[PDB]
RNA sequence: GAUAGAAAUUUUUAUCCUGACGCUAUAGAGAUAGUACCGUAAGGGAAAGAUGAAAGAAUAAAAUAAAAGUAAAAAAAAGCAAAGAUUACCCCUUCUACCUUUUGCAUAAUGGUUUAACCAGAAAAAAUCUAACAAAGAGAACUUUAGCUAGAUACCCCGAAACCAG
């Protein structure tokens, strides 16, 4: 059963792909940092002496032969030096690209339920045979409470797997849900999910953030 | 319900093969190629612009320029040592009680309203706290126990028409950082300081009695209750036959920040425990 | 594959080798040792008493208030003078 | 959030009033605010535009548009231009119309 | 690529290592500490906090020394913690007059000096600053002995305390 | 124009390797774990470009303050260039003004 | 105006602003007229309450003022006694 | 005036998890190399590689035969060299090369023999669009009388005589 207070006007249950572009992109571009510096006309080892004289000479004026007009120049804008796009999509639409994201892998058939998560055997074959007796599709992504509560039969069975992945709840994300063509919740981080996500809703601003002791949150 | 869920079956999987951002929300760039953008592109025809070496924001062009033709006069002049007060109305003070935020149970405060976040206050922006306006005089209905820093005497009788408490209280700018931020004072492990005296243009708000000042006489005090209500037309409340009398008294010393809490006073939240001084001159310190 | 182990914020103290060149001078600091005491107390293990004032700080805040901040009936008078001048 | 305490008397000194026991039976619901007001709005656009917004809607919101329509009909003696956001269920009115949106919905109980 | 240290420390980590890592506790100890010197040509203000005269509000203000140049010619002498000031002038007190580099130099004067400790006769080429702390130091020894070394900053005038303070200890 | 005229080995990548199989996966550290640490300190970079962004001038300057006094002899002299370029460029230079 | 600064990279202000100009918070400048302070023997009663008088700023005015005040003058500010505090808002403005 | 510009006071959790929405011989370091070469000297400072498993398979075999330039194959009245066409290459008819600068250029005003590889728009204060939450917003420090937060929209290249220091 539910653990948290249903609204009246809708019945439990037994879309924003805009939301979801703008999480599957920040999620893509906020950890890069672009490792590309070119050397400009002031960078580059020499050409600090006129190579002819202005007037007289036939040929075109130029000053330094570092220019980006030369050969062996300079690059006139080029990428200049490590180059960071960190930028922070806001908390509540992280929570409601999640939210979405959930939904959308519920309402296309994509989301199974397995309650508690064990395996007679450490085989992948195993695994491989159930996906393809149930109809998994290709890739399925499983998830778990906590890291060291995993059972080993089941990491075993996952850690020489390709398309089967296996992430501890807290590394569960829309990137990870769009990538992979099947996710497995198991109960309780279904209700571990439902209470860190329905939380949103009714809170504050943080006025300090929220590792700093609130009185009813930890 | 939302019944786009429902035609999301017959649609095929969403990965990130196919995402499309909202459309209008990137304005696409432009650049300087081809006939439409080229030989000029956006910069001009020769002259200083194109060259990019046009003068400053205020140059007129050797003119004597508009923001320095005009004498100077001051009117920010001391804006940074000028005392502000965020205001509060009793209309939003009503809202905030009627909505739960905070409660009249209580002793309510400028603390417990950066709490249900009624106000926000800036203390290196210069504020001093927290003025009471009038405009939800007529509406206000609550019985409170009401600590700000500025008072108006509308708002005062409006509040002891419904029998509640106004006094107006001094902060330095350390102490009132200290009042709105308990908690990162409180990781900071530091003990608390003193409550400082208002300067002396700051002496006689708190001084006379009409302002409800806490360093005011309390003897000063009925007569002006009294004075408010022959003013206005309201009868006036016997607060000490009321139930909660002792949560109404309930005041702070002028060297006190907080509620039971004492300078001095080292607050270790992660063993949930107070530590006190005992040395003679810290203590003279700390209660002189 | 398998995941890695999830980046976790210990809630140990933390203490740098004082006798390091390498590490920053604002971890060195009085005011670090309030905060790791203020943070955990118990498991910093730092003396309580050294959150507050020395004698020679304690004197000299003794004088700084006491230059710099004037008595009420200093004040007052103060004031009184200025408005009989006014008057 | 605190919920809001059940007071003996509505509505409210405050003018607040909290929604119906029941839900309506019309198709469609609009969603209370966090702080538990109604998600009516003003938007101002190169200074001079004027719109009012009615947001966290749920169901039919053609339906509402209708509605609107018809409530704010005799009061301008001409429809009132709207728009529809189907996917992010917005309701978009030309003009300050919010404290009249927020008494009929007041009466609606939303 | 960076340095792992920083370039300023690599004075302070050259002590560590080798040679000067076996050098006596007292010595570096005597040598780590760079304590301020003796207000000479600047006159500092006492207070930390003064008042604003155009604005009339408190504000913090704080003692800048101002740098002053000692020539190799100095540690032969005492000059008292003196040398030449290096700096830039106005013409006619005007802000707005030329700006003009301007050196400021010492008088010197050659004078002998008696030292009981030694019981000898050393002709140094002195300041009158170094004879009215010698006057107010109630010595010509205890003025050696009672004057650190930032105050002093003479070779000679830290060879000289060597010398008779090794003559005192022995 | 002389384009090459034997067709290039295809690069057979895979799209499930670890990396691309792990790729962002605390990137919600904050939302699913009570909020802890931030998503900063997953940013694996420069001491200067951790949890940060600007535009070059501002870049040169947070490395000049940061990292600094740790940099080379000739990459000093050519950042104290670079920043003196930039600030003379973007502030006595444009077309908005 | 030095649109990015050298030291902290953030865009500075320029004094001449704030030393005779006052900004309230419809976007409204305040400022003096031009010569209230010269030659008053000379001039007439009208004009030296015409040179006495505040004055608004307009458009092209307001927008340069904006472009070079920085982003800290253009605050919400409630002083205590001002006099400005009742001209800072606008109202019946139907445009 | 241009502009310069703090501090008092505050925040920052240990290790591994490091490689590349960086280049591929006019690019990336100047580098095959500070070497040849030019300079009395300080100094300046290059271009240059492509077979295969085996060339201890050179009567040696296999994949482009595609730039400008030539040959195969010199030219036949007449005209910015082309177009409308036509049974027909011309012959007929019709059109004052291209950029830049200009009031106005076929101009006898500037530039270019041609081909290949390089060579020049860069910033988000205010605003517009879109989204989240909304009398509040933002993962602390701020802004708030419909506003706060996030994203996307923006501002070139070469050229002197000169000045100072070593
Ligand atoms: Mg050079
Ligand atoms: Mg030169
Ligand atoms: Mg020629
Ligand atoms: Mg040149
Ligand atoms: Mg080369
Ligand atoms: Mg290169
Ligand atoms: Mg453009
Ligand atoms: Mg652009
Ligand atoms: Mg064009
Ligand atoms: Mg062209
Ligand atoms: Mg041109
Ligand atoms: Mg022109
Ligand atoms: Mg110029
Ligand atoms: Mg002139
Ligand atoms: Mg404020
Ligand atoms: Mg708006
Ligand atoms: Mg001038
Ligand atoms: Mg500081
Ligand atoms: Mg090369
Ligand atoms: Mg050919
Ligand atoms: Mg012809
Ligand atoms: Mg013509
Ligand atoms: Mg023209
Ligand atoms: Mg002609
Ligand atoms: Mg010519
Ligand atoms: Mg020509
Ligand atoms: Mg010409
Ligand atoms: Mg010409
Ligand atoms: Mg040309
Ligand atoms: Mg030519
Ligand atoms: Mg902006
Ligand atoms: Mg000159
Ligand atoms: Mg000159």
């Amino acid at each position: 059963k539910c653990e948290l207070p249903v609204p009246a006007h809708r019945r439990p249950v037994q879309p924003r792909l805009d939301i979801l572009h703008q999480v599957a992109i920040w999620q893509k571009n906020f950890k890069r940092i672009s490792y590309a510096k070119t050397k400009t006309r002031a960078e580059v080892r020499g050409g600090g002496r006129k190579p002819w004289v202005q007037k007289g000479s036939g040929r075109a004026r130029h000053g330094s032969i570092r220019s980006p007009i030369w050969r062996g120049g300079g690059v006139a804008h080029g990428p200049r030096g490590p180059t960071s796009y960190y930028y922070m999509l806001p908390m509540k639409v992280r929570v409601q690209g999640l939210k979405v994201a959930l939904t959308v892998k519920l309402a296309q058939d994509d989301l199974h339920i397995v309650d508690s998560l064990e395996l007679p055997t450490a085989d992948p074959q195993y695994l491989i045979e159930l996906a393809r007796y149930r109809r998994w599709g290709d890739s399925v992504l499983l998830v778990d409470l906590e890291h060291e509560d995993m059972p080993q039969n089941v990491v075993a069975a996952t850690s020489g797997l390709k398309t089967f992945n296996l992430v501890p709840a807290v590394g569960l994300n829309v990137h990870s849900m769009l990538k992979h063509q099947t996710l497995v919740l198991t109960l309780p981080t279904v209700a571990f999910l439902e209470e860190k996500l329905l939380w949103h809703n009714s809170r504050y601003t943080p006025l300090y953030p929220f590792r700093l002791p609130y009185c009813d949150f930890p | 319900g939302p019944r786009a869920l429902d035609l999301l079956r017959a649609l095929p999987r969403v990965s990130l093969a196919n995402l499309k951002p909202n459309p209008g929300s990137r304005k696409p760039e432009r650049r300087p190629r081809g006939r439409r953008r080229g030989r000029k592109c956006g910069r001009g025809h020769k002259g200083e612009r194109q060259r990019g070496t046009r003068p400053r924001l205020g140059f007129e062009g050797g003119q004597t320029p508009f923001y320095l033709r005009i004498p100077k006069y001051g009117f920010n002049e001391g804006h940074s040592f000028r005392h502000q007060y965020q205001p509060l109305s009793l209309n939003r003070l009503q809202y905030l009680i009627d909505l739960g935020r905070v409660d009249p149970t209580q002793p309510i405060d400028l603390t417990q309203l950066v709490n249900g976040r009624g106000v926000t206050i800036q203390p290196s922006k210069r504020d001093y706290g927290v003025q009471l306006v009038e405009e939800g005089a007529d509406t206000f209905k609550a019985k409170v126990n009401i600590e700000v820093q500025m008072a108006s005497e509308l708002a005062i009788a409006a509040i002891e028409k419904n029998g509640g408490v106004v006094t107006t209280a001094f902060y330095d700018p350390r102490s009132l950082e200290i009042l709105c931020k308990p908690v990162p004072f409180f990781l900071r492990g530091q003990p608390i300081p003193k409550r400082m005296l208002p300067p002396e243009a700051l002496v006689p708000y708190y001084t006379d009695a009409k302002n409800r000042g806490y360093l005011a006489d309390p003897a000063r005090f009925p007569e002006a209750r009294l004075e408010l209500a022959r003013k206005y037309g309201y009868v006036l409340p016997d607060i000490t036959k009321d139930e909660l009398f002792k949560m109404l008294s309930t005041r702070k010393d002028p060297r006190q920040i907080f509620f039971g809490l004492a300078p001095g006073w080292v607050v270790n939240m992660a063993d949930k425990k107070i530590l006190k001084p005992t040395d003679e001159n810290l203590l003279k310190y700390y209660s002189s | 594959y398998r995941a890695r182990p999830p980046p976790r914020r210990s809630q140990e103290p933390r203490w740098p080798d004082p006798d390091d060149p390498l590490t920053p001078r604002w971890q060195l600091s009085p005011r670090y040792a309030a905060k790791q005491f203020a943070r955990h107390g118990a498991a910093s293990g730092v003396a309580a008493g050294s959150l507050w004032p020395s004698q020679e700080q304690l004197r000299e805040l003794e004088a700084e208030e006491r230059e710099w901040y004037p008595s009420l009936a200093a004040m007052q008078e103060s004031l009184r003078v200025q408005q009989l001048a006014e008057e | 959030i605190p919920r809001p305490p059940k007071h003996e008397h509505y509505p409210t000194p405050s003018g607040w009033q909290p929604p119906r026991d029941p839900a309506p039976s019309l198709p469609y619901f609009v969603r209370r605010s966090r702080m538990h007001n109604i998600p009516v709005y003003r938007d101002i656009t190169h200074g001079n535009r004027q719109m009012t917004v009615i947001r966290k809607v749920e169901g039919d919101i053609w339906a509402l548009q209708k509605d609107v329509e018809d409530f704010l009909s005799p009061l301008l003696g001409k429809t009132p231009v709207t728009q529809v956001n189907e996917v992010t269920g917005t309701l978009r009115v030309k003009g300050y119309f919010d404290q009249q949106l927020k008494a009929w919905l007041l009466e609606k109980g939303f | 690529p960076l340095h792992k240290v920083p370039v300023g420390l690599w004075k302070q980590l050259r002590l560590w290592e080798g040679i000067y890592s076996r050098l006596p506790r007292h010595y570096l100890r005597s040598l780590e500490e760079a304590r301020t010197p003796t207000p000479v040509h600047y006159r500092p203000h006492g207070a930390k906090f003064k008042i604003n005269p155009k604005n009339w509000q408190r504000e913090r203000v704080e003692d800048v020394p101002i740098p002053v140049h000692y020539p190799p010619e100095s540690q032969l002498g005492l000059w008292g913690g003196e040398g030449w000031v290096l700096g830039h002038r106005y013409v006619n007190n005007d802000k707005l007059s030329k700006r003009v580099r301007k050196v400021w130099k010492p008088q010197l004067f050659q004078r002998e000096l008696y030292s009981e400790i030694l019981d000898k006769r050393f002709t140094v080429t002195v300041t009158m600053r170094t004879l009215d702390l010698i006057d107010q130091a109630c010595g010509f020894d205890f003025y050696i002995l009672k004057t650190p070394k930032e105050d002093l900053c003479s070779k000679f005038g830290m060879d000289l305390k060597r010398g008779m303070l090794l003559r005192l200890a022995r | 124009f002389h384009v090459r005229v034997t067709l290039p080995p295809r690069k057979v990548v895979d799209r499930w390797n670890e990396k691309r199989a792990m790729f962002g996966v605390y990137d919600n550290i904050g939302i699913l774990g009570n909020f802890e640490k931030h998503p900063k300190e997953l940013i694996k970079g420069p001491i200067w470009l951790r949890g940060w962004k600007g535009n070059e001038l501002q870049r040169c300057i947070r490395k000049k303050r940061m990292v600094g006094n740790r940099m080379f002899i000739d990459d000093l002299h050519n950042l104290n260039k670079r920043i003196s370029y930039l600030y003379k460029h973007f502030n006595r230079h444009g077309k908005y003004r | 105006v030095t649109y990015f600064s050298s030291r902290k990279g953030k865009r500075k202000t320029v004094k001449a602003v704030i030393y005779r100009f006052l900004r309230l918070h419809s976007g409204l400048w305040l400022r003096r007229k031009a010569g209230y302070k010269k030659k008053l023997w000379k001039k007439t009663a009208a004009r030296k309450r015409r040179l006495r008088e505040f004055v608004f700023c307009n458009k092209t005015q307001s927008k340069l003022l904006d472009k070079m005040t920085t982003s800290f003058w253009k605050r919400r500010n409630w002083y205590a006694d001002d006099p400005y505090q009742k001209y800072q808002d606008r109202t019946n403005l139907k445009v």
